[PDB]
């Protein structure tokens, strides 16, 4: 028995409190690292520039920010693209004050999403399941990574990037909707479907599973005593509520496959979020939503407004209001 | 015939005539009579046999070529050219490319080398004329098992197996590399030193100067 | 920074030195898979010979 | 390096290397003696080193001294192409800046963690 | 700030180097069934 | 090989970076150095690397 036999069976080992499997190697030290450095950001990071115009904006704990207006602000706009590890630096407050932490942890956060997708995938294998929780999982990893980097390379600079805060992802949406139309692309339609359908059927089969419960307990003793770990028998009536289903819409329009069921409940969302998700990567590259400005026009050619051009209006209002220094020409490109 | 695997060889090909008997030999003149070929020292005795002088005539341009190859790489890499003559700097070391290495060294060294080789084979055709039954590459006594000099061969017979293999193949693989070598440096005007460091390098038109940051 | 760079290598110690990483790897490796040339199992994903 | 050094350099092999802000240095030195009404086409200004005015106690006694401090900005603060007419009033040179890249916004980042932003500038 | 990099280029080539190995060592093997 | 023969002898390709403008020209030394040419696939993919 080698040493490294020993290694790789204590690394596949399904005995571990928490997996660690061979993706582990990967998500463990990379999730850690960006944690730290987050955390430590989010309380004692001093300025940054983030439009690269010489004026640092304040997203830490200690310089009058609350837990809503902090925020990690993304890297310079002087930098770009550009790869700006600690080593590159002169100083570590240089490093500071052109936003380096938010390369760091973004970067970190994205290899550790991948290896954490990896490793479900690994335990799947590991336990004899069918391997596919993984897939559903990459669609907020797939909007992750857009928001985070596809967005940046396509627009041409890391300051471009959601900020890690909630005023800052308030700040990134709105700029989104003034220089892009996200709400008139129909990918974004296709998100906001899904995610209402998501909510939609997790709550009304959480109603339909809950309504039909074997009565195996009293009334001063919580419903939910009546399972037990481990059970052999289904807890609750199907043929119950697929008849208060079908009574309530429709006798045809219904689902008995529970199976089936099941499978929709999981397709829904995960493809509503891929389709968000190549929303946002198509935008990247200046491909906006819908542009019905000034589509109606009466006889004589004067323009009759319709609900899109108070769209316009807001837009317009958003945009020639962000970044109020940082532009000197008439267009924004 | 696996060498040329869709294919069939000579109606008599052998496959352990000659260690390296894969079948390749497409056009095999191996079939043709093989002879003294404009009476080349015809005997009608043993005359070894005409595949086997083929095969006598490979080893033979295949260690030549070999040794040919460290011909062509020592006069640069190895030993740099270590002429050190006494005077004459041309004809010695300084010719480094090949070809204007003979294009200048005297007919004394030319003779000497010429001579070598003439004693060589002379000694081969000593052996070989009365050496039949197996020619045997005209082994005679240089460095067979009875090693006729020193460190006399002290090798086993599966081992002297998987010797002939090793000989015979990096004489055909030489055979090919003599020839690369030679068009190379001809059809360059250089030495093999001269391309390949060049490309191990990066050109100096782009280096992206230096590490001048503060 | 943007210097193209092979890899990212600018100071030989940084190439010299994840040498040994992977090095070491490769040993602990071999200490495991070591004379091994035949035992083609020929099987869909087999590999049960060790 | 020189600007006749430089000037064999392409562009690609200067991009990254941070060459950019040196200045060329002159070697052999003699005496020019200009011809009056001549000037200077180009002209750059290289700080290496920055200091802020500070207080500061040594032992127990506080005093105007000035305190190192490192920059914040990567590499913009060198001026270059700085022309000007050089005239001679009384036989006395008088460079008279006119025009060129003069000005560099500048931060420089005090002991402490103050920064202090600057404009580094060679105007009239 | 050599050395700052000298030791993060050893723990990314490390534990690459672990995850490559560790799925070079018949990784497909390992599993519920045999 | 084939792209390769067409834009060496098949009458070129178009070249923007051309002398005088963009125009159709025939390659005619390409860079052969497998340290410039390997300098592309061993680079970083950040900005000012591409
Ligand atoms: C699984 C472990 C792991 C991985 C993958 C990374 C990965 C990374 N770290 Mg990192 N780090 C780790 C653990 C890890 N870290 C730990 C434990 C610490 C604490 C000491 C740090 C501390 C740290 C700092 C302080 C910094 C990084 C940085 C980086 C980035 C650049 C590093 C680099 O150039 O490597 C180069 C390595 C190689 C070239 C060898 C890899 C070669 C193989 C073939 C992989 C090829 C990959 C290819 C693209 C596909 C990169 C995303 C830098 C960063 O984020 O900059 C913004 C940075 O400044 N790390
Ligand atoms: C009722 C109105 C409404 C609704 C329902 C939505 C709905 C949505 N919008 Mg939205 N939007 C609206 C109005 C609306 N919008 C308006 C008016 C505007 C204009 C201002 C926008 C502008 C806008 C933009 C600009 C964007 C959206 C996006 C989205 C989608 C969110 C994606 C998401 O959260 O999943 C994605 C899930 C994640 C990113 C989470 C990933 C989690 C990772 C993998 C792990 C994290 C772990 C964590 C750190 C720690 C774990 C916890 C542990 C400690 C226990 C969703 C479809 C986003 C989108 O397109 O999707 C990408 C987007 O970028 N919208
Ligand atoms: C009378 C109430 C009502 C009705 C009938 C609708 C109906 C609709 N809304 Mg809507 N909406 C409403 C109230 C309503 N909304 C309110 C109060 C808000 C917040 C102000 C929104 C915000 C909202 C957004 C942001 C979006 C919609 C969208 C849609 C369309 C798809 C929604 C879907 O399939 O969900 C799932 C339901 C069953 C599967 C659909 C026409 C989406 C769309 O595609 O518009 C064309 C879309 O992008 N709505
Ligand atoms: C002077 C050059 C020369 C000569 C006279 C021969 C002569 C012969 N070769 Mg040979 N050969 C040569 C160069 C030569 N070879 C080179 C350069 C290679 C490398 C590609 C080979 C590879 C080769 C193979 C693989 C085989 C031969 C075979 C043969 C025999 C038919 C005959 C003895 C065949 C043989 O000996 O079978 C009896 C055979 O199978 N040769
Ligand atoms: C001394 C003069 C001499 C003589 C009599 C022979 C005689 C012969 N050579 Mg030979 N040879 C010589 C010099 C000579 N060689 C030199 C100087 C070189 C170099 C070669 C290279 C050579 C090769 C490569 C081959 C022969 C072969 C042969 C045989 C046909 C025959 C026995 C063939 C056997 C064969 O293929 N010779
Ligand atoms: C086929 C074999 C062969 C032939 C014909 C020559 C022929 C020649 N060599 Mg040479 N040489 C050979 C093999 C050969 N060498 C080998 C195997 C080595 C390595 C030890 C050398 C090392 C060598 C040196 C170091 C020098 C020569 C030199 C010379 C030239 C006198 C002459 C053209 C000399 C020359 O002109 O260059 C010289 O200085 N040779
Ligand atoms: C791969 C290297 C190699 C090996 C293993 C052998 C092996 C052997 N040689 Mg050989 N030989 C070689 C290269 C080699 N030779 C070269 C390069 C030459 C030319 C100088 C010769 C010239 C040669 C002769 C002349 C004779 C052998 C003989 C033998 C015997 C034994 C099988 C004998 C049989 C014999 O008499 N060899
Ligand atoms: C032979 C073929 C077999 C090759 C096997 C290798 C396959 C890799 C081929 C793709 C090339 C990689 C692109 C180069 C990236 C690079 O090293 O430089 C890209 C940067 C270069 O790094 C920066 O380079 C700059 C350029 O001047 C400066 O030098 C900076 O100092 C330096 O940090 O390196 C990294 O940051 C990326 C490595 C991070 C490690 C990620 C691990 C991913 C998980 C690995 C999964 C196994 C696969
Ligand atoms: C007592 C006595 O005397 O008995 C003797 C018997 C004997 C047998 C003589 C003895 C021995 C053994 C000996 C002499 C063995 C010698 C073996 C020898 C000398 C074998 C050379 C092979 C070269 C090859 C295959 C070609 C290589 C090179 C090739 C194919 C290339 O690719 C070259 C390439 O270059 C080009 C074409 C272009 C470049 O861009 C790229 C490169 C560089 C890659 C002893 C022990 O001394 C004793
Ligand atoms: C020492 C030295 C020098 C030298 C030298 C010398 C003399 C070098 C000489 C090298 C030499 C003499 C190189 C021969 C190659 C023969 C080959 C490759 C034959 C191939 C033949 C092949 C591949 C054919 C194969 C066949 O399958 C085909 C194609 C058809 C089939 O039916 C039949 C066969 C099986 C046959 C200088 C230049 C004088 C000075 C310098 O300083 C150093
Ligand atoms: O950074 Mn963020 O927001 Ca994309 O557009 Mn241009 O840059 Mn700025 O302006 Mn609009
Ligand atoms: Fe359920």
């Amino acid at each position: 028995v080698s040493l490294w036999e020993r290694f790789c069976a204590w690394i596949t080992s399904t005995e571990n409190r928490l997996y660690i499997g061979w993706f582990g190697c990967l998500m463990f030290p990379t999730l850690l690292t960006a944690t730290s450095c987050f955390i430590i950001a989010f309380i004692a990071a001093p300025p940054v520039d983030i439009d690269g115009i010489r004026e640092p904006v304040s997203g830490s704990l200690l310089y009058g920010n609350n837990i809503i207006s902090g925020a990690v602000v993304p890297s310079s706009n002087a930098i770009g693209m550009h790869f700006y590890p600690i080593w590159e630096a002169a100083s570590v407050d240089e490093w500071l004050y052109n936003g380096g932490p938010y390369q760091l942890i973004v970067l970190h956060f994205l290899l550790g999403v991948s290896a954490y997708m990896g490793r479900e995938w690994e335990l799947s294998y590991r336990l004899g399941m069918r391997p596919w929780i993984f897939v559903a999982f990459s669609a907020p990893v797939a909007a992750a990574s857009a928001v985070f980097l596809v967005y940046p390379i396509g627009q041409g600079s890391f300051s471009d990037g959601m900020p890690l805060g909630i005023s800052g992802t308030f700040n990134f949406m709105l700029v989104f909707q003034a220089e892009h139309n996200i709400l008139m692309h129909p990918f974004h339609m296709a998100g906001v479907a899904g995610v209402f359908g998501g909510s939609l059927f997790s709550a009304m089969h959480g109603s339909l599973v809950t309504s039909s419960l074997i009565r195996e307990t009293t009334e001063n003793e919580s419903t939910n005593y009546g399972y037990k770990f481990g059970q052999e028998e289904e807890t609750y009536n199907i043929v119950a509520a697929h008849g208060y289903f079908g009574r309530l819409i429709f006798q045809y329009a219904s689902f008995n496959n529970s199976r089936a069921l099941h499978f929709f409940l999981a397709l829904w969302p995960v493809v509503g979020i891929w389709i968000t998700a190549m929303g946002i990567s198509t935008m990247a590259f200046n491909l906006n939503g819908f542009n019905f400005n000034q589509s109606v026009v009466d006889s004589q050619g004067r323009v009759i407004n319709t609900w899109a051009d108070i769209l316009n209006r807001a837009n317009l209002g958003i945009e020639v209001m962000h970044e109020r220094n940082a532009h000197n020409f008439p267009l924004d490109l | 015939s696996p060498r040329a695997l869709p294919f069939g060889s000579a109606p008599a090909t052998l496959d352990g005539s000659l260690v390296g008997d894969v079948g390749f030999d497409p056009i095999g003149f191996s079939t043709a009579p093989f002879a003294s070929f404009n009476n080349p020292l015809y005997k009608e005795g043993d005359f070894m046999s005409d595949l086997e002088w083929l095969r006598e005539a490979e080893l033979t341009h295949g260690r030549i070529a070999q040794l040919a190859v460290l011909g062509f790489i020592w006069p640069a890499l190895f030993g740099t050219f270590p002429g050190n003559e006494n005077f004459g700097g041309a004809d010695a070391f300084s010719y480094v490319n090949p070809l204007e290495a003979i294009t200048h060294v005297p007919d004394l060294a030319i003779y000497q080398i010429v001579g070598g080789m003439a004693w060589v084979e002379y000694q081969r055709v000593i052996r070989i004329k009365e050496q039949g039954k197996n020619r045997v590459s005209g082994d005679i006594g240089l460095g067979y098992p009875g090693g006729w000099n020193p460190f006399n061969l002290n090798y086993s017979p599966e081992e002297y197996a998987e010797k002939q293999l090793q000989e015979i193949k990096h004489c055909r693989l030489a055979m090919i590399g003599a020839f690369g070598l030679f068009f190379q440096a001809l059809n360059s005007g250089t030495d093999i030193v001269s391309q390949l460091s060049p490309a191990f390098a990066a050109p100096d038109y782009a280096a992206k100067a230096g590490y001048f940051l503060p | 920074a943007r210097f193209a760079n092979g890899k990212p290598q600018s100071i030989e110690a940084k190439y010299i030195m994840r040498s040994p990483a992977e090095w070491d790897r490769f040993m602990r490796f071999m200490d495991r898979y070591a004379e091994a040339n035949g035992l083609g199992f020929s099987s869909x994903x087999x590999x049960x010979x060790x | 390096l020189t600007k006749s050094q430089i000037n064999e350099l392409s562009y690609l092999q200067v991009k990254g290397t941070g060459l950019a802000n040196r200045c060329a240095e002159v070697v052999g030195e003699d005496s020019i003696k200009p011809k009056p009404g001549a000037k200077l086409v180009d002209m750059c200004i290289e700080p290496k080193a920055w200091a802020v005015e500070e207080e500061v106690g040594k032992a127990g006694k506080t005093e105007k001294k000035f305190v190192n401090s490192k920059v914040m900005t990567r590499q913009t603060y060198t001026l270059d192409a700085i022309e000007g007419p050089i005239t001679v009033d009384g036989g006395k040179i008088t460079f008279s800046e006119k025009e060129g890249i003069d000005y560099a916004a500048t931060t420089v980042q005090l002991p402490g963690g103050e920064r202090v932003p600057f404009l580094f500038t060679v105007k009239d | 700030m050599l050395t700052l990099k000298i030791l993060v280029y050893t723990t990314v080539i490390f534990f690459v180097s672990l995850f490559i190995f560790g799925f070079l060592s018949s990784d497909p093997s390992r599993n519920p069934n045999r | 090989f084939l792209l390769v023969i067409k834009a060496m002898y098949l009458g070129g390709v178009y070249d923007t970076w051309a002398p005088g403008g963009g125009d159709v020209r025939y390659i005619t030394t390409p860079t052969l150095n497998p340290i410039v040419i390997f300098g592309y696939v061993f680079r970083s993919p950040f900005g000012g690397d591409g």
